[PDB]
RNA sequence: CGGUAGGGGAGCGUUCCGUGUUAGGGAGAAACGCGUGCGUGAGCCGCGUUGGACGAAGCGGAAGCGAGAAUGUCGGCUUGAGUAACGCAAACAUUGGUGAGAAUCCAAUGCCCCGAAAACCUAAGGGUUCCUCCGCAAGGUUCGUCCACGGAGGGUGAGU
RNA sequence: AGGGUGAAAAGAACCCCCAUCGGGGAGUGAAAAGAACAUGAAACCGUAAGCUCUCAAGCAGUGGGAGGGGGACCAGACC
């Protein structure tokens, strides 16, 4: 129950006072888009030119980030998964930082048309282990792709993401769908740039 | 079997707090009981 | 000066024959409770410790009545703590010539009863004012009346303390 | 005297009343009045406007490190040998001069460019503990190091104008 | 386990628990109301009612069966006098159990079992 | 002349303990442990004042790489750097990384100079 | 100008003595607590809403002179843990009573156990534990109004 | 094995909680130093206030520092 007693009233009011005064004297945030060397305000601030730039909270905020779509049809699994990893991680932004999430979201569609070279369709082996003895299980790539094909690309990208807290939190940014349709149209996905030559296979 | 190590301060504080929480449930029973004898309507209960 | 002078009665029991852990189990429940509730609870609790703690709290309430002139209705148990007392050791024989040590733990208990109503004038009056209104009202009075107004529990309860030292509303 | 009065009244009479410390004389100044806004300006000041500086920055080499310098600001460097407090030095190694209308890019140096600075202080750095240690070889050595440091203030960036500028001109 | 084992053990072996119950009921019939542990009370119900229902019939047979339960004769005769008077209309359910504050020594839950 | 050790011990200890403020658990309490913990602290510190110099170069180089790769399809860190040198510019990697984030248009200009001359 | 065994050089500190019944010190010494202070470090210098009477610097001297390790050692306090146990499987129950407070102290009524003892008496031993009144800090494996416990006051009589 | 209340027992009348012990006032005293009493470190036991932990793998630190808080006078710093 939210008490409207004069006490809690008073406290909230006061806290917006503290927040107001803290906001007025604080140095403004200037986003990085054609952001020129300095604003006459930062110039009074700390030294951000002679130290390495590290991102502040206003930057990485989740709501901003790019979205991308990869049509995975006739793509080669690994070569695409490397690209995906790069973008999810943020390694292609000038603002990249190892300790922060600067990356994008990536939407993979048509995850059952992904292509793999040579005999791998029947040879490559996805193993997972119960944790009891004799508890080993194995699938060929193809059994998997008929049963739950998204897991193939998830399992290939998760390999190339960092491991550990940031790794996992990153892994949630990869959205995979088996059909040719994704329900993300609201996020306005851009297409993914692919600079690799060998990534597109032709039969 | 013995304790290969000595139990760290903080973990011990957590276990003893668990044992102190039973006091919380006891204080609830006690309160409810007091409010029941504080009306003098109970025929199942008796005090002298 | 400080709120501790106005609101507070402190009472120490010394050398109660409860061990500190047992006694703590009861004291944790009565921390922050109206003196009334704490009374009835401590009458009906199962524990042994409850009886000495009871005698103690009853006492401290009497002290706040007869010494510093407070209303019993408005007493809460604001701060209560148990600290270890003097431990008496005794040696007993075990099996096969070994001995062992028994400790007979005592404790000190400190109950600090605190009036709610005392300060209520300044309390509710300062609640009455919006944050700007209050700073406008404090623009008149000398350093003296500022210090006298704001020397209630007010600055703590709403967590203004470091803000008002920043608004230059005070001297330290 | 209102402090002595209200304290002797909160001393003698226990349970203090609001009418005694704040008399019924003061209504407070109306929330829209000038006598309200002088106080609320005193105690809650609005952020003042930023001081003017030139829109320009340079990249200069000192003690074989490269700093970005904007005028009016002070930086830390290596001790400059034979520099005294209140000295006007000129930094002649200038790689880059930016302006929001222009950017001058030296090959390697911007010719004739000079950065006028004044040496405001001569310091010793925060003491770094250099600590040499080898396990089980029973050898540890504890040694502090304080680096001498020169703290200087950039005043102006000058004599670039003649050099060829480039621009992103779309 | 126990499924459907309905007996009250009272944490005594069979012999002692029998003797206990005999005792407690001669006390209840002699004084008319007593203070015990909730367990002992709840257990004692059945045997109280056995004695009462016994004395409602009054035959030398029944009376001999009561004499061989209760410890003191005097109480038995008193029963076979009083009961047809006091309980004649009550079809079963002759005891009240009114619980109280727990015991100080062990914190054993107490109770007051009354002959109603 | 008997000499108790007196305070000479506890001063040393206390001055050590001051170091170890904010160590979790018994690294902030027991003196004997605190000692070790102090040494290790000082040690890692020394180590990483050296790692530091490696690491920021790591970083800067990475950021530069990203900043350039935006422009040409075929363009790299390596290619870039090589061109900075055969053009005789002195800007080191801290500066190009900072100008990459803080003044991106500038880095575009630099690239346009390097291209024009390599043309 | 890496460094173990190991050798050499340069220092810091502790208590005491000389200078000295020094400078300084209830206008707060030693000590204790703190430091945006200074040292290559051992440490120094400064500061105190602690503390309550001593005692620097300099230039010298002397050692019971520096600790983290000795299954060292003496005290203190933890962990195990509110866990194991509470010393026979003769068995207790209720009503009164005393009392601030009773599962445990007193009385009554039942019930149960020993009875070639778990009865009564005497040797040895112990040494006042015996009795009355008072007490409930410690002892009593819980409790305690009680006690072989504590405090006072008593008590042992021989020609056989 | 067990030393140091104060200069002096002036060792706390009286009231309150109150079966005693123990305490809170008043009074004594330069100070309560209150009899378990002089300086009173550490372990260890807590209480309050600031920030913070319940998808996490770790000799617990260190270099980088998001966000939040605090005492400043070289407010770009410190904690
Ligand atoms: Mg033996
Ligand atoms: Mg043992
Ligand atoms: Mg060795
Ligand atoms: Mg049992
Ligand atoms: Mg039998
Ligand atoms: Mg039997
Ligand atoms: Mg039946
Ligand atoms: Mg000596
Ligand atoms: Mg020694
Ligand atoms: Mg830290
Ligand atoms: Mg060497
Ligand atoms: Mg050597
Ligand atoms: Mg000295
Ligand atoms: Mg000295
Ligand atoms: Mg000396
Ligand atoms: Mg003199
Ligand atoms: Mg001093
Ligand atoms: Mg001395
Ligand atoms: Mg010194
Ligand atoms: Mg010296
Ligand atoms: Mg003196
Ligand atoms: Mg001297
Ligand atoms: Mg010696
Ligand atoms: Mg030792
Ligand atoms: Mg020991
Ligand atoms: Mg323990
Ligand atoms: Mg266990
Ligand atoms: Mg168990
Ligand atoms: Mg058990
Ligand atoms: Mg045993
Ligand atoms: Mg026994
Ligand atoms: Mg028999
Ligand atoms: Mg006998
Ligand atoms: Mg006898
Ligand atoms: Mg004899
Ligand atoms: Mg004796
Ligand atoms: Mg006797
Ligand atoms: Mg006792
Ligand atoms: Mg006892
Ligand atoms: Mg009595
Ligand atoms: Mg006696
Ligand atoms: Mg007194
Ligand atoms: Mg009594
Ligand atoms: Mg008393
Ligand atoms: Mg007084
Ligand atoms: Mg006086
Ligand atoms: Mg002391
Ligand atoms: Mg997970
Ligand atoms: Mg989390
Ligand atoms: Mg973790």
């Amino acid at each position: 129950r939210k008490s409207t007693s004069a006490s809690t009233k008073c406290t909230e009011e006061w806290r917006q006072l503290k927040e107001a005064v803290k906001k007025e004297f604080a140095i403004p945030h200037v986003p990085l888009d054609q952001r020129w060397m300095f604003t006459l305000e930062e110039a009074t601030g700390p030294d951000i030119w002679n130290t390495t730039w590290y991102p502040k909270s206003a930057d990485h905020v989740p709501t901003d980030k790019k979205w991308y779509v990869v049509d995975a049809t006739d793509l080669i699994l690994g070569r695409m998964a490397s690209t995906i990893a790069i973008h999810i991680r943020g390694k292609n932004l000038a603002s990249y930082t190892p300790s922060v999430d600067m990356g994008a979201f990536v939407i993979v569609v048509n995850a059952d048309k992904v292509a793999v070279s040579g005999k791998k369709r029947t040879q490559k082996l996805y193993r997972r282990h119960s944790g009891r003895p004799g508890g080993l299980k194995e699938e060929t790539f193809d059994q998997l792709q008929k049963r739950i094909p998204e897991r193939i690309i998830e399992h290939a990208v998760r390999g190339m993401l960092p491991k550990g807290r940031l790794g996992r939190y990153l892994f949630n940014h990869l959205k995979v769908y088996k059909g040719a349709e994704h329900p993300h149209q609201a996020q306005q996905p851009i297409d993914l740039p692919l600079r690799d030559k060998r990534i597109r296979v032709e039969k | 079997a013995v304790p290969k190590k000595r139990t760290s301060i903080y973990k011990k504080r957590i276990r003893k707090n668990i044992w102190k929480k039973k006091g919380y449930w006891a204080a609830l029973k006690a309160f409810s009981l007091a409010k029941s004898l504080s009306t003098g309507n109970s025929k199942s209960f008796f005090v002298r | 000066p400080e709120p501790g002078k106005c609101d507070e009665i402190t009472t120490r029991g010394y050398s109660i024959s409860m061990s500190v852990d047992k006694a703590r189990r009861v004291i944790d429940q009565i921390r922050g409770r109206s003196y009334a509730e704490t009374l009835m609870i401590l009458e009906l609790m199962p524990y042994r410790a409850c009886y000495p703690i009871f005698k103690l709290i009853y006492s401290a309430a009497a002290n706040a009545s007869h010494n510093k002139q407070f209303n019993k209705a408005n007493l809460i148990i604001s701060k209560a703590e148990v600290n270890k007392g003097i431990t008496l050791k005794k040696v007993k024989p075990r099996a096969r010539g070994r001995s062992y040590m028994i400790k007979r733990p005592t404790c000190h208990i400190t109950i600090v009863l605190r009036d709610i109503t005392h300060f209520d004038s300044y309390d509710k009056f300062l609640e009455s004012l919006t944050p700007k209104k209050l700073i406008a009202l404090l623009g008149l009075m000398s350093t003296g009346r500022r210090r006298e107004l704001l020397c209630g529990r007010f600055r703590e309860n709403h967590k203004i303390k470091s803000f008002l030292y920043k608004i230059a509303l005070f001297k330290r | 005297l209102k402090a002595e009065f209200e304290e002797f009244q909160r001393p003698p009479n226990q349970k203090p009343q609001l009418s005694d410390v704040l008399p019924d004389d003061f209504q407070a100044p109306e929330p829209g009045t000038p006598e309200y806004n002088d106080i609320i300006n005193q105690f809650l000041p609005k952020k003042g406007p930023p001081p003017p500086r030139e829109e320009i920055f340079a990249v200069v080499v000192i003690g074989s490190r490269q700093y970005i310098v904007i005028p009016g600001r002070w930086i830390y460097t290596q001790r400059l040998k034979g520099a005294t407090v209140n000295d006007k030095i000129v930094l002649n190694k200038v790689l880059l001069v930016g302006t929001k209308a222009s950017t001058y890019i030296g090959t390697p140096i911007v010719t004739n460019a000079a950065v006028h600075a004044v040496v405001e202080e001569q310091l010793l750095d925060d003491k770094v503990i250099v600590f040499k240690y080898k396990k089980k070889k029973n050898y540890r050595r504890n040694i502090g190091h304080r680096q001498p440091i020169t703290r200087i203030k950039i005043t102006g960036i000058t004599g670039y104008e003649d050099y060829p500028a480039s621009t992103l001109e779309a | 386990m126990k499924h459907g084992r309905k007996i009250h053990r009272l944490s005594r072996p069979a012999d002692q628990r029998r003797a206990l119950l005999r005792g407690l009921t001669t006390q209840l019939l002699k004084h008319g109301r007593i203070k015990t542990t909730r367990a002992k009370a709840s257990a004692m119900r059945k045997y109280v009612d056995k004695m009462i229902t016994l004395a409602k019939e009054g035959s030398l047979h029944k009376r001999r069966q009561a004499l061989g339960f209760i410890y003191e004769k005097q109480i038995v005769h008193a029963l076979f006098a009083e009961v047809p008077e006091r309980y004649g209309d009550r079809n079963g359910g002759y005891t009240r159990i009114i619980r109280t504050l727990p015991r100080r020594g062990d914190n054993a839950p107490m109770a007051y079992i009354e002959l109603v | 002349t008997r000499v108790k050790r007196g305070y000479i011990a506890r001063r040393r200890r206390k001055k050590i303990r001051f170091f170890a403020s904010s160590f979790r658990g018994a690294h902030s309490r027991l003196t004997r442990t605190i000692a070790q913990q102090k040494i290790r602290a000082l040690v890692s510190a020394h180590r990483d004042r050296d790692r530091q110099k490696r690491d920021f170069r790591r970083l800067w180089i990475t950021r530069i790489n990203a900043a350039i790769r935006e422009r040409g399809v075929y363009y790299n860190y390596s290619k870039f750097i090589h061109d900075l040198y055969k053009r005789q510019l002195l800007l080191n990697r801290k500066i190009l990384a900072q100008i990459a984030i803080l003044n991106p248009n500038c880095i575009y200009m630099i690239y346009n100079e390097i291209i024009k001359k390599e043309d």
